Order: structure tokens, then C-alpha cells, then sequence
């Protein structure tokens, strides 16, 4: 069977260089065309260049010139991607692709390889409980994850107790720093009579804080 | 550069329909196109080679079809797998080039909001920070927009939103918005506001709360 | 005393002269009681056989024509001989043999035809530059050895079809270095260029008009060439009464018969002219090379001597093909051509340098045996060539030709004749194995059975359908 | 021995087709045999020659045949920033065929191709092609392992390395019992010869039309060299396949290579990997040892053995004169792991330029005895040099050193009765394995019967 397994994800400095990896399994790298391709949320999907693995000859996109360096090592039935002057807009997703038939197509894809550039130090989250103001039958609570970095962090409520009837929201970055928030519903009934905590783990940091939500 | 544009951006339909993206290219690229399918959170699958032929393992109720500078994905009969993100690719020309892609979205009734606002914490204020919180939950469809209003006037700086993706089991839509002030700053004002305006309501969905107050 | 031919009791005198070469026959009527009519010819006499009577046949050789050798080949249109005797009669009786000789010699400034037959490829170019005075320098060097040379030329490359001739783009059929920085001429595959003259200034400006052309694989279509120069006759010019040379100057492979496939040629050569008026070989495209056995006959059929001139890098190749084309001859060539002349020369002198008998037509009763003569006097026995010679030279060979019983044809003539030589021994033989009186015989004879026989030689024969 | 040459059948083609160049038999997933012919010449749409193939049903009237159609038409691609293009023009289609189990294989040898890009491109070259056919399903597919994208100047400044630009693909081929097609193209590697193999599954599942250049995974082709000897060899000019290292999951190959080492000819059996088993060198320059090549077991052992064609071998004749008239070769296949030695049987033409040995047929054991025999063609044979096909009987100790049998040519001077032969198959169903001679110059098949013997 045709898998591309890709390096691990990278987080490195603006300026630096990185150098991604996508390795053959199952098949012989020197068999076909190497594709590079990177993905960001709003820009979308762009072709980054192909390399001819048996003999190493590449083509890139006129706009990756200069930045994108493509090689492969068929001892080791590996191909790399190699990136320089790594900037914030360098940030991405990073795929290798490889057709099944069609000499042209981009039928197989890697898992992909994260890369994100940053100068942010690793910072641990800062955890803030969210009470509803001084009525309803249903009640609502919060948690706030702010200033932390790298990501991820891991949130539940109750260690994990409390599960259905969540809404832990995508971290988003607040000046070099992730922020992330969570929300969950239950009857007046529920509380503020039984205890409801939030658990939010920075495995970067090692720090595993935890908030209990009290009223007002 | 060939340019790709794929519409619709996005469509939500149900199981069992029958659904088709189009794809438009700035020149004729004879059925040199591909298909691609991104399933949430995953790394991408071919579907499409060559304008009409299925990579090898993908299901039939998938076809291409088209000619010139034209040409068509059709999913017969959606499965719940199939709400994804799909692109289309152009390689008769380097640069090979991409599509803005599709996202089919499940389809369901019409539900707004729950909109909840909550005041800063003890600890952030005695840190010097003040962010207040909205919640907007549960809705559909997901064009929602929300709006600040420090003492009723506007405010546009230092809001930060973050949406979920559709929700599996009841097929909505949340979203959350936060405004972040100094404490000093956050103290020269009374009154904290975010009105949520969704299709649901002509009236937008209003909820504040009183500094020096509860 | 009995000897064979007594003690045998023959029972006419036509099987009396089978017996044994020594044994007579007397046909003479007046013979003793019991005397054996089949006997020694002097014990016949001795009983008074009257010396009429003797049937006796003696095998004999004598010539017919016996022109003397030529010392000159110049001058005549070729009433040169260099074999001699040219004609004998040869009488054998019944398992009998008589001896002949044969001189044969190797006659001095006798005419010569030189071919130049030249791959014209690419790797040729400056070897092409060299030789645009060879025609009047090689008519110095001959000039010393004939006074009738002719000179010619032809070139050659390969079949100007696909894999062999680039066909793309279009600019590389008119000019098959358009993709390097120069011009030579559009693929083809053999042409001649000069019919066989004595005017040598014609070779020198022919020549500088030359040029090469470019095709994709290293074996080249020579032999092709080779072919076309040898059963083209009238248009190459070989004369009758010539030596002729044909010089094939390569540096690299050459094709051969069942190759022609990779171009979709499956036809098989058909060793006939196919050069027209515009002097190239027409179905170069539509004929496979020719096999060495095919040219092997051609050649020798039309009396060619061909001279592989080549490049030390295919030398060893071009020998092990000569050795499968009996007659040839290998001469280094360099680089760019610069010693061919001397080379020619060498190979001419190697040409003339053996006299090898061969013999056409002999019947199956005879068989035939020699002892050469060459050197000096020095007879070896069992051989009928001779090697090492000089122009000038002459050798010479002893010949037994030995009759196994006597055959139902009376009258045969067989030939022979030195090996790409002009003249020929011409032997007519005649057996002998009847008797004289036999010419007279008397059928239903009086005289046997009362004409139930026939009277002949003497005695009595049983007539026909008995 | 018992072939009638008595009543014949005929089946014939379009004037000037070649009609007969090959052949082979071919059984339908019921198990009827019927007769699939290559017509390298048949006209195609443009009433330009691209050859074609006809599929016979057996009938001992013989006659006409319908076609085998195949896509003849030239076809272009812009993709990659390229042009890709393929010329059918006097391909040759139908230059071979074969057939395993229903499926038939022909072959286009000098189907050429190009690829373009700006001012530069690839060359038009003679890649070669074959095109695959199931007859009952109507399925189609194709196989050109030599068609590359690369241009000229890349092979300039490799010195003309891996260059499968004049590979010829299809010149020869054979298909293991599997169901591997091995293609010999003869042209490969700048006129060395390579060998391409694939199996016929994986050739139908990843074949589409229009795309040209596209992966079969699964296929493997032989090597380059930087050796002398192998320069103008045309290894793969002949191919086949047996059974001769004692491992019977492995199939072993065996190729043709009639001009190797500067025309000494020479016949290799290699492994599934194409490394060298054993290697057989010519007896004589230019006599093309190699040109055919056979495989059957003719002394009942179970041991393969080989015959190898010189169809231009000059025999040597009073006078230190030379003959052409062509050879066979037999080496019987030895006990154990041991390599094949000087060949145990010589048999020599007779007929001056009749080309003994241009064909070899295994025809199976032809009058019952429990050994295996074979027809050997001299395509200009016979006293009067219109063909022949001799037969020769397998024997304890290899072949019997005289022909049993011999048919002549029935068609006029020039026909090339006996350039193609098959054998060892039961076409009437009467028990005895049958021949079939193709005569391409004629544009006609010979079907000759095996009867009972008399
Ligand atoms: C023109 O024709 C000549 C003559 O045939 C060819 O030269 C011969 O080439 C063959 C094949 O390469 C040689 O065969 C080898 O013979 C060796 C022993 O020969 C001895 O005697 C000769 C006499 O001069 C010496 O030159 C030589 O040095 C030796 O003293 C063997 O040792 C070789 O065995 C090897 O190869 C064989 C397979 O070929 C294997 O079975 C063995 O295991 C081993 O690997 C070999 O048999 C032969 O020596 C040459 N003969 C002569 C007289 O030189 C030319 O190649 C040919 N040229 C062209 C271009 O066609
Ligand atoms: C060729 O030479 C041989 C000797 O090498 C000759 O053979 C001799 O012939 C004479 C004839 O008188 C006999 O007496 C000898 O007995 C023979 N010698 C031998 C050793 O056989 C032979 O005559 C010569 N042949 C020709 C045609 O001239
Ligand atoms: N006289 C016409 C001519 O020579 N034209 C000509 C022009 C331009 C190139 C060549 C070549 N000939 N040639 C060979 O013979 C072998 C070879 N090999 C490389 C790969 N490994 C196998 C051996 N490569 C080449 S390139 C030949
Ligand atoms: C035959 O040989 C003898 C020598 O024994 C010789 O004298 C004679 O000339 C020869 N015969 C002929 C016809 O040459
Ligand atoms: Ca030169
Ligand atoms: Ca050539
Ligand atoms: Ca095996
Ligand atoms: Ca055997
Ligand atoms: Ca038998
Ligand atoms: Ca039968
Ligand atoms: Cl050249």
C-alpha cells in the first residue's frame, strides 16, 4: 500500500530554516513525481514544486523561489522540503503528493507536516473563571485560556466529568499568544449547587491549573 | 498562472441529495483537472483524475464530467461521510493550481442564538487585564454577526471572535467573542453590551450587564 | 608367362582394354589353337599377330594452343597471356592417368581499377579533407607499377530511415546538424559519386565537392555499398581485363543482413543493381543489408578484390569478417585517413603476391593431383597455390589427372583456372576404351551361331536381345 | 511425422498486408481455439499502412477473418507545460502477437512518439507499443514502457544513459503462465536491448485512454550498460520462457541478442530479476545465433531444453568455401544445478540462403510417443527456395539428426513460407497437436493437421 509518512510538526523561529521530510512506504520513492504543496486557512491551497526523485530534477512555483529548496534521497526512499528565511506568513500546513496512474495527477497526499514560526517563548495559560452576572432555568459557565504558547492545551470540566453539553472553542493568536475558551449549559438545578471545575492542562509548560467557577 | 474558481463556496444539503460543483478555469485546460476531498480535521484524498476517472477506491456515486474550461463534481445520493471540504486542481500548466474550494455543511431548521455575557474575573482585574465574554450558542444557519457597545456606543478594537465547526449531533453553529480592555480603561465606563444579529430575528439579540453593580 | 589380362578370360576386346592400361588386344584372324588374343602386346607380336591387328590404346597429353607468357600487361586491349599452355587434349584409356603441366605468371603493369568506396559520416569529416589529393598523389605511386589506372569514388552511410536517420523537427532531414553549429548534407544511404576514368584530376575536384552527413547509430551501411559497387557494373566502370580494387574505409561497425528489421526492412537483399541516374541506391529503404555469403558470391562473381580499410578500434572486427570472405584484405587506417595511400599500395602488392589454383567442370571419374613449383625450382608436393610472390614471377605446377573405369560420355572438357585471373587452362579429354575394329563388326554374322551372333575384333559376340 | 500435407487450410489477408507475419492460437474462456494473425502493413483510416489484427475462428475451409479493432488514430496531450504525441503511421501493428488465457497481446513496434516543450522535445522516436485485447468483454488496454517526458538535452549531458527512446517495445514478447507479458525491445538503451515486464492485471487496471504517459507499479525492466560487448546487441530481438534453475515459483527468461559482442550473436536465460543465468555465445560472426529462440522438453526427461536459431551460419565446404544455409542448436537442460554445455545436437540447412532456423516451433509431443518435437522453418528453403518447414521427433537422447517430416511451401516464390510457426496446440480436437505456418510475403496461414499415424 501507497502511504506518505511526513516528519513530525516543527515550530521554529522567524529567520530560521526547517527542513520537512516525506517518506515512501510501501512503494519505491523513485517511482514517480514528489509534489510539495502548502495550505493556510484563508489563502488556500498552492502548488509549491515537484522533484523527479530518480534523477533530482525539480520545478517550483516562480513565488517559492529562493525559499523552497526540494531533494530526495532514494537510498532512503525519502524526499525533503526545505525552507529559509522562515517568516510568519511561512506558516502552514505542508503536504507531499504523488499521482497513482496519470505521469501529471496528485492522486496520494501525506498525512501533512505543521509548521509554525514564532519568536513567542513558551508561555504558560493564564486561566480565568467565568460566573454569570447577578435567573433563568438554564445556566451557562466559562472558562478563559489566555497568553499561552506553544499550543496545544487540553480543557474539560470536572476532569472530564462533565462532558456533554460543552463548547470548547479553537484557539485563536492574541499577539504571539494563543487564546482559548469554553462554555457549558446546565439547569439552575445543577447549579451553583454541585461543584463544576475547569481543568486546562499546558503539557509545553507542564502546568495543569484548575478553576472552580464560583458565583457572584 | 492558470486561475481555478470553484463555486459555491459552500451548500447545505442533506443526506440522499444530489449535489454538483463547478469548476471554472481562465482557459481551456482539456479535462487536465483533479478532485480533491479534505474530511474535517484530515489529511486530503484523491477522488478524480483526467476530468472523469475515479482513483482507485473511491465509491461510484462520485463522477467528473466537463470539457474546455468547465467542468463538474457530482455526488449522488450524499453519505454522512460526505460532508467535507473538496478543491479541484488544474495540471496542464505549471504552476499546477487550485480551487477555492467547497465545504458541504449539513442542512437543518433554523435556531438562534443563546447569547450569554460574562463580566472579568477577580483574578484578571487584580492582574490589570479586563475581558468580557459573549457566548453566542447553538444556532443556524452560521451567518451571525456580533457587535460591542462600550456605554452604547460601538466599539471595533480589541475584539477577538472564534467559531465552531457544525456541531455532529444537532448540526448548529457557536461562536464566541471576546473583548479585552485595560483595567484602568475598563473602569472609565458603566455599561458592557453585545448584540448579536442573526437571520432568525429582524431585532438583534441584546444582552449587557452594569460595572459597580449586580 | 599368364599375366592379368590372360588369366582374367576376357570375352571381347573391349573388356581385353578394361582389364589393365598395359593390355592388347589382337584381332588378327590367323591365330594358334589356344592363344590368348588378351595379352601383353610383346607376347602378342611374338605369335606372330600381325602388327595391324594390335588394338593397344596409350593414354597421351598434347597441347592445342600453347601461347607463350607475356612479359608486359601493358598495351593490346588484353591480348596478354599469363597462362600457359592454354589448351591440350588429354587421351586416358580405362583407369589409366597421364601427367601435364601449368605455368602461370603474375604479368608486369597489367591495368588496375581502384573504387573508393568511403563512409562519409560524421566522425569522416577530416579524413575527407585529407585525402583531396589523393587521386593525383596515388597515380604517382601506381604510376610505377601500371600504365592504365583508373580511379573512382562512392560514399555511404546507412539507410535514411527511422531509428537510423534523426526525423525531427523538420529542419533535421535538410540539415541533420542543425542542432549542432554547421551544415552537412540530408541522410543518405550510398551514391556513387566517379565512374572508374584515368583522368585523376577528376577524383581530386569530385572530392573537394564532398561532404559528410549525420545519422544515430554507430554500425553503418557499408555494405550496402559494398554490394551496389560490385554488381553496378557499367556505372562504376570496371574493366574486363583490370585487376580491381575495391577500397572500403570505415572507423566504426557496419550492418548486416537481418538488422534492416529495426527499421521494419524485412525483405532480404536481392544482389541486383538498383542505382539509377541519379546515382544513388534506390532501395536503400526498402532492402535489408546484404549477408556475407551474398557479397562473398557477387564479389568473386565480378572478379572485386575488396580492401577493408580501417580504424584500429574495429580492426580486429574487420579482420574476423575477412576471414569469412576468402580473398580480402585488411589495412590499418588512420584517424583521419592520412596513410590510405600507402595502404592501397601495400594491399595491391599483397593481392598479386598468390597464385591458387582451381578447377571447374571436372568430371566425377577424374580426379586430379598436383605438385607447386614456387620460389625457386622447390616442388612441393599435394599443394596448387603459391604464396609470397612478386610482381613478375612465375610458377608453375605439376598435374595427374587419374580415370576411375571408363564412363558412358566419351568427350568431356573441364577448366583450369587461377584465382581472379583473366586466362585458363582449357583440358579436353577423351576416353578411350573401344577398339578400332569395333567400327566394323558383322552383325548376325555368318560365321557365329549362323546368325545368332555377331562377328567382331576376331571372335564372336551374342547379338542384341539375347 | 504425421502432419497431412495432404489437405491444408488457407486463411488469407488484404493484398500487401503481411498478413501472417505472426500468429498464434488463442482459446476463448470456453475453451475454443481459434487463430489471432498479425498484418503489420494493413492499411489504416488515413489509407496509410498501420497495420492490424484479425481473429480467426477455426474452420478447416479456412477463408476470411474478422478483425481485432484497435484505436488507430494519432493522439496529442497538453499537460505539464508539455506535448505529448503519438504517430501510428506504419507502426507496424500486428509485427507480434501472443495470447494467454482470453486475452491477446499485439504489438506495434515502431509506433512513434514525441514529446514537445517551447523549442525544445524529446525526439520522434520509435518507443514502440502494444495493445491488449479481451475479445469476449470487449476490454482494451495498452502497455508502452519506453515512452518518456524527458528532452533531448538531458540525454546529451547523461551521455545518452537509460535512453529507452529507441526501445521498439513488442518487437518480441512472451507471457509467463502467470500472466506476466514480457515485452523484448530490441532498441533499448541506445540499441543495446532491455526487457520490460508487467503483469497483464496490473497493464488493464491502470490503463486509461488519453493519458499517455502513466505508472504500472508493478513492472520492471532490465538494465543499461557501460559494456562493449552489449553495444548494438539487440537483446530482445527473440524472447521466451522456462523452467531451468530447479525453482518451480521462479520462471526464468530467455533472450535473444543475435548481433552481441560485434555479431558474434550470443542467447542468455536470466532470473525474474534479470540476472544472468547462463549465457550462450554464437559460433560464428554475423550468422545471427539468437534470431529464434525455443523451449520444450525433447528427451521426456521433465527438464527443459533449449534450441537456439543461426539462420545465416555458413557451413564449410569442400575447397574452403563457405555455404550460408543456417543452423539449430539444441542444449539439453542437465541433473541438478549445473550449467548447459556445448550443444548436444547440430542440425544444418541444406539449401543455399534458405535461412534453416529462422523459426523454431516446439510442437508438442506430434505422433504420441511421450517426447516433445519441433518444426524448424527455412522461410527460402526447399530445391526449389519457396520454404520449407522441417519436422524433427524428440528422442531419449535429444532429437532424432533427421527430419521425420518435411512440408513445402504450397504458396509461390517470395511467400516467406515458415517466418512464423506455432505449434502444440489441438485446434480440430482430434487428439494430435497441429501447426499453423504463416507465409507474410503470400499474406496467408497454412493450418496443417495431425492424424493418426499411418
Ligand atoms: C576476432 O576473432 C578472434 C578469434 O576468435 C577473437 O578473439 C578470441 O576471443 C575469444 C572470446 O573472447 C577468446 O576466448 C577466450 O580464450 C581464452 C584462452 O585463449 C588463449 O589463447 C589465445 C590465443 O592467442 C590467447 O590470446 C589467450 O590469451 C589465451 O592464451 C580463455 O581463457 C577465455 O575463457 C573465458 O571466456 C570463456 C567464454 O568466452 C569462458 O567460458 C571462460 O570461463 C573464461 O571466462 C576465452 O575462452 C579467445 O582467446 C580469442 N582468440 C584468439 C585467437 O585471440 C576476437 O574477439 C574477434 N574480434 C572481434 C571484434 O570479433
Ligand atoms: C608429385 O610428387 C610426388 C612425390 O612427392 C610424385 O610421386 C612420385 O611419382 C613417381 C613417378 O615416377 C614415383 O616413381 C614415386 O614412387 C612417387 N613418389 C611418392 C612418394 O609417391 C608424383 O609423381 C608427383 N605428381 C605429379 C602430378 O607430378
Ligand atoms: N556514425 C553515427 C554515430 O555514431 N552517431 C551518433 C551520434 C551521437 C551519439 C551516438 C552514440 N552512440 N552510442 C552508442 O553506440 C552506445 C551508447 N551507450 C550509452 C548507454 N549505454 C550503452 C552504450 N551511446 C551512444 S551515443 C552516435
Ligand atoms: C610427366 O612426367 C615426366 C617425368 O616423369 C615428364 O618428363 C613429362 O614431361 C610429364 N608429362 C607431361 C605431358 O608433362
Ligand atoms: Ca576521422
Ligand atoms: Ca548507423
Ligand atoms: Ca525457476
Ligand atoms: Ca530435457
Ligand atoms: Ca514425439
Ligand atoms: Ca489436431
Ligand atoms: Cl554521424
Amino acid at each position: 500500500e501507497v502511504q506518505l509518512q511526513q516528519s513530525g510538526a516543527e515550530l521554529v523561529k522567524p529567520g530560521a530554516s526547517v527542513k520537512l521530510s516525506c517518506t515512501a512506504s510501501g512503494f519505491n520513492i523513485k517511482d514517480t513525481y514528489v509534489h510539495w504543496v502548502k495550505q493556510r486557512p484563508e489563502q488556500g491551497l498552492e502548488w509549491i514544486g515537484r522533484i523527479d526523485p530518480a534523477n533530482g530534477y525539480t520545478k517550483y512555483d516562480p513565488k517559492f523561489q529562493g525559499k523552497a529548496t526540494i531533494t530526495a534521497d532514494t537510498s532512503s526512499n525519502t524526499a525533503y522540503l526545505q525552507l529559509s528565511s522562515l517568516t510568519s506568513e511561512d506558516t502552514a500546513v505542508y503536504y507531499c503528493v504523488r499521482p497513482l496512474y496519470d505521469y501529471y495527477a496528485m492522486d496520494y497526499w501525506g498525512q501533512g507536516t505543521s509548521v509554525t514560526v514564532s519568536s513567542a517563548k513558551t508561555t504558560a495559560p493564564s486561566v480565568y473563571p467565568l460566573a454569570p452576572v447577578c435567573t433563568g432555568s438554564s445556566v451557562t459557565l466559562g472558562c478563559l485560556v489566555k497568553g499561552y504558547f506553544p499550543e496545544p492545551v487540553t480543557l474539560t470540566w470536572n476532569s472530564g466529568s462533565l462532558s456533554s453539553g460543552v463548547h470548547t472553542f479553537p484557539a485563536v493568536l492574541q499577539s504571539d499568544l494563543y487564546t482559548l475558551s469554553s462554555s457549558v449549559t446546565v439547569t439552575s438545578s445543577t447549579w451553583p449547587s454541585q461543584s463544576i471545575t475547569c481543568n486546562v492542562a499546558h503539557p509545553a509548560s507542564s502546568t495543569k491549573v484548575d478553576k472552580k467557577i464560583e458565583p457572584r | 498562472d492558470i486561475l481555478m474558481t470553484q463555486s459555491p463556496s459552500s451548500m447545505s444539503v442533506s443526506l440522499g441529495d444530489t449535489v454538483s460543483i463547478t469548476c471554472h478555469a481562465s482557459q481551456g485546460i482539456s479535462s487536465n483537472i483533479g478532485w480533491l476531498q479534505q474530511k474535517p480535521g484530515k489529511s486530503f484524498m484523491g477522488l478524480i483524475y483526467y476530468g472523469t476517472n475515479l482513483v482507485d477506491g473511491v465509491p461510484s456515486r462520485f463522477s467528473g464530467s466537463g470539457s474546455g474550461a468547465d467542468y463538474s463534481l457530482t455526488i449522488s445520493s450524499l453519505d454522512s461521510e460526505d460532508f467535507a471540504d473538496y478543491y479541484c486542481v488544474q495540471y496542464a500548466q505549471l504552476p499546477y493550481t487550485f480551487g477555492g474550494g467547497t465545504k458541504l455543511e449539513i442542512k437543518r431548521a433554523d435556531a438562534a442564538p443563546t447569547v450569554s455575557i460574562f463580566p472579568p474575573s477577580s483574578e484578571q482585574l487584580t492582574s490589570g487585564g479586563a475581558s468580557v465574554v459573549c457566548f453566542l450558542n447553538n444556532f443556524y444557519p452560521k451567518d451571525i454577526n456580533v457587535k460591542w457597545k462600550i456605554d452604547g456606543s460601538e466599539r471595533q478594537n480589541g475584539v477577538l471572535n472564534s467559531w465552531t465547526d457544525q456541531d455532529s449531533k444537532d448540526s448548529t453553529y457557536s461562536m464566541s467573542s471576546t473583548l479585552t480592555l485595560t483595567k484602568d480603561e475598563y473602569e472609565r465606563h458603566n455599561s458592557y453590551t453585545c448584540e448579536a444579529t442573526h437571520k432568525t430575528s429582524t431585532s438583534p439579540i441584546v444582552k449587557s450587564f452594569n460595572r459597580n453593580e449586580c | 608367362g599368364p599375366n592379368i589380362c590372360t588369366t582374367r578370360g576376357v570375352s571381347s576386346c573391349q573388356q581385353c582394354l578394361a582389364v589393365s592400361p598395359m593390355c592388347a588386344w589382337c584381332s588378327d584372324e590367323a591365330l594358334p589353337l589356344g592363344s590368348p588374343r588378351c595379352d601383353l602386346k610383346e607376347n602378342l607380336l611374338k605369335d606372330n599377330c600381325a602388327p595391324e591387328s594390335i588394338e593397344f590404346p596409350v593414354s597421351e597429353a598434347r597441347v592445342l594452343e600453347d601461347r607463350p607468357l607475356s612479359d608486359k600487361g601493358s598495351g593490346d586491349s588484353s591480348q596478354v597471356t599469363q597462362v600457359s599452355p592454354q589448351r591440350i587434349a588429354l587421351r586416358l584409356r580405362p583407369d589409366d592417368s597421364k601427367n601435364f603441366s601449368i605455368q602461370v605468371r603474375q604479368v608486369e603493369d597489367y591495368p588496375v581499377d581502384i573504387y573508393y568506396l568511403m563512409d562519409l559520416s560524421y566522425s569522416m569529416k577530416d579524413d575527407l579533407w585529407s585525402i583531396q589529393n589523393l587521386g593525383t598523389k596515388l597515380a604517382t605511386q601506381m604510376r610505377k607499377l601500371t600504365s592504365n589506372l583508373r580511379i573512382g569514388f562512392g560514399a555511404f552511410v546507412d539507410k535514411p530511415v527511422s531509428p537510423y536517420m534523426y526525423i525531427s523537427p523538420p529542419e533535421a532531414l535538410e540539415n541533420p546538424c542543425y542542432d549542432m553549429k554547421t551544415t552537412c548534407l540530408p541522410m543518405f544511404g550510398y551514391k556513387h559519386v566517379l565512374t572508374l576514368t584515368d583522368q585523376v584530376t577528376r577524383f581530386n575536384e569530385e572530392v573537394k565537392k564532398q561532404s559528410v552527413s549525420r545519422n544515430r547509430d554507430a554500425p553503418e551501411g557499408g555494405f550496402d555499398a559494398i554490394m551496389q559497387a560490385t554488381v553496378c557494373d557499367e556505372k562504376i566502370g570496371w574493366r574486363n581485363d583490370a585487376s580491381h580494387l575495391l577500397v572500403f574505409t570505415t572507423d566504426a561497425k557496419t550492418h548486416i543482413a537481418l538488422d534492416g528489421r529495426l527499421a521494419g526492412i524485412v525483405q532480404p537483399n536481392d544482389g541486383q543493381c538498383h542505382v539509377g541516374s541519379d546515382n544513388h541506391y534506390s532501395a536503400s529503404t526498402t532492402m535489408d543489408y546484404p549477408s556475407l555469403g551474398l557479397m562473398t558470391e557477387k564479389l568473386s562473381q565480378k572478379n572485386i578484390n575488396l580492401i577493408f580499410a580501417v580504424t584500429e578500434n574495429v580492426v580486429n572486427l574487420y579482420q574476423n569478417y575477412s576471414e569469412l570472405i576468402p580473398g580480402t584484405t585488411v589495412g590499418v587506417l588512420s584517424m583521419d585517413s592520412s596513410n590510405v595511400l600507402q595502404l592501397i599500395v601495400d594491399a595491391y602488392g599483397k593481392i598479386r603476391s598468390k597464385v591458387e589454383l582451381e578447377v571447374r567442370d571436372l568430371p566425377e571419374e577424374l580426379s586430379l593431383s598436383f605438385n607447386a613449383t614456387c620460389l625457386n625450382n622447390e616442388v612441393i608436393p599435394g599443394l596448387k597455390s603459391c604464396m609470397g610472390l612478386k610482381i613478375g614471377d612465375t610458377v608453375s605446377f605439376s598435374i595427374e589427372a587419374k580415370v576411375r573405369g571408363c564412363p558412358q560420355e566419351k568427350e568431356k572438357s573441364f577448366t583450369i583456372k587461377p584465382v581472379g585471373f583473366k586466362d585458363s587452362l582449357i583440358v579436353q579429354v577423351t576416353f578411350d576404351c573401344d577398339c578400332a575394329c569395333q567400327a566394323q563388326a558383322e552383325p548376325n554374322s555368318h560365321r557365329c551361331n549362323n546368325g545368332n551372333g555377331t562377328f567382331e575384333c576376331g571372335v564372336c559376340r551374342c547379338g542384341p536381345g539375347w | 511425422l504425421n502432419l497431412d500435407p495432404v489437405q491444408l487450410t488457407f486463411y488469407a489477408g488484404p493484398n500487401g498486408s503481411q498478413f501472417g507475419f505472426s500468429l498464434d492460437f488463442h482459446k476463448d474462456s470456453h475453451g475454443r481455439v481459434a487463430i489471432v494473425v498479425g498484418a503489420p502493413r494493413t492499411l489504416g483510416p488515413s489509407q496509410e499502412e498501420t497495420g492490424g489484427v484479425f481473429l480467426c475462428p477455426w474452420r478447416a475451409e479456412g477463408g476470411q477473418c474478422p478483425s481485432l479493432l484497435f484505436d488507430l488514430r494519432d493522439e496529442t496531450r497538453n499537460v505539464g507545460s508539455q506535448t505529448l504525441q503519438t504517430f501510428k503511421a506504419r507502426q507496424g501493428l500486428g509485427a507480434s502477437v501472443v495470447s494467454w488465457s482470453d486475452v491477446i497481446v499485439a504489438c506495434a513496434p515502431w509506433q512513434h512518439w514525441n514529446v514537445l516543450e517551447k523549442t525544445e522535445e524529446a525526439e520522434k522516436t520509435p518507443v514502440g507499443s502494444c495493445f491488449l485485447a479481451q475479445p469476449e468483454s470487449g476490454r482494451r488496454a495498452e502497455y508502452s514502457p519506453c515512452r518518456g517526458n524527458t528532452l533531448s538535452r538531458i540525454y546529451v549531458e547523461n551521455d545518452f544513459s537509460w535512453d529507452k527512446r529507441y526501445c521498439e517495445a513488442g518487437f518480441s514478447s512472451v507471457v509467463t503462465q502467470a500472466g506476466e507479458l514480457v515485452l523484448g525491445a530490441p532498441g533499448g538503451y541506445y540499441f543495446l536491448g532491455l526487457l520490460a515486464q508487467a503483469p497483464v492485471a496490473d497493464i488493464f487496471s491502470s490503463y486509461r485512454p488519453g493519458i499517455l504517459l502513466w505508472h504500472v507499479s508493478s513492472q520492471s525492466l532490465s538494465f543499461d550498460s557501460s559494456n562493449p560487448e552489449y553495444f548494438d546487441g539487440y537483446w530482445g530481438y527473440s524472447v521466451a520462457v522456462g523452467e531451468f534453475d530447479g525453482d518451480l515459483n521462479t520462471t526464468e527468461y530467455v533472450v535473444g541478442a543475435p548481433t552481441w559482442s560485434w555479431t558474434l550473436g550470443a542467447v542468455e536465460i536470466l532470473d525474474s530479476y534479470y540476472q544472468r543465468l547462463h549465457r550462450l555465445r554464437g559460433e560464428q560472426m554475423a550468422s545471427y545465433f539468437g534470431h529464434s529462440v525455443a523451449v520444450t522438453d525433447v528427451n521426456g526427461d521433465g527438464r527443459h531444453d533449449l534450441l537456439v536459431g543461426a539462420p545465416l551460419y555458413m557451413e564449410s565446404r569442400a575447397d574452403r568455401k563457405l555455404a550460408e544455409v543456417g543452423r539449430v542448436y539444441l542444449f539439453l537442460q542437465p541433473r541438478g544445478p549445473h550449467a548447459l554445455g556445448a550443444p548436444s545436437l547440430l542440425l544444418t540447412g541444406t539449401q543455399l540462403y534458405g535461412r534453416f532456423g529462422s523459426a523454431i516451433a516446439p510442437l508438442g509431443d506430434l505422433d504420441r510417443d511421450g517426447y516433445n518435437d519441433i518444426a524448424v522453418a527455412a522461410p527460402y528453403g526447399g530445391p526449389s527456395g519457396r520454404g520449407q518447414v522441417l519436422v524433427f521427433l524428440g528422442q531419449s537422447e535429444g532429437l532424432r539428426s533427421r527430419p521425420s517430416q518435411v512440408l513445402d511451401s504450397p504458396f509461390p516464390t517470395g511467400s516467406a513460407f515458415g517466418f512464423s510457426l506455432r505449434g502444440a496446440v489441438d485446434i480440430d480436437d482430434n487428439g494430435y497437436p497441429d501447426l499453423i505456418v504463416g507465409a507474410y510475403g503470400a499474406n496467408q496461414v497454412a493450418v496443417y493437421r495431425a492424424q493418426p499415424v499411418v
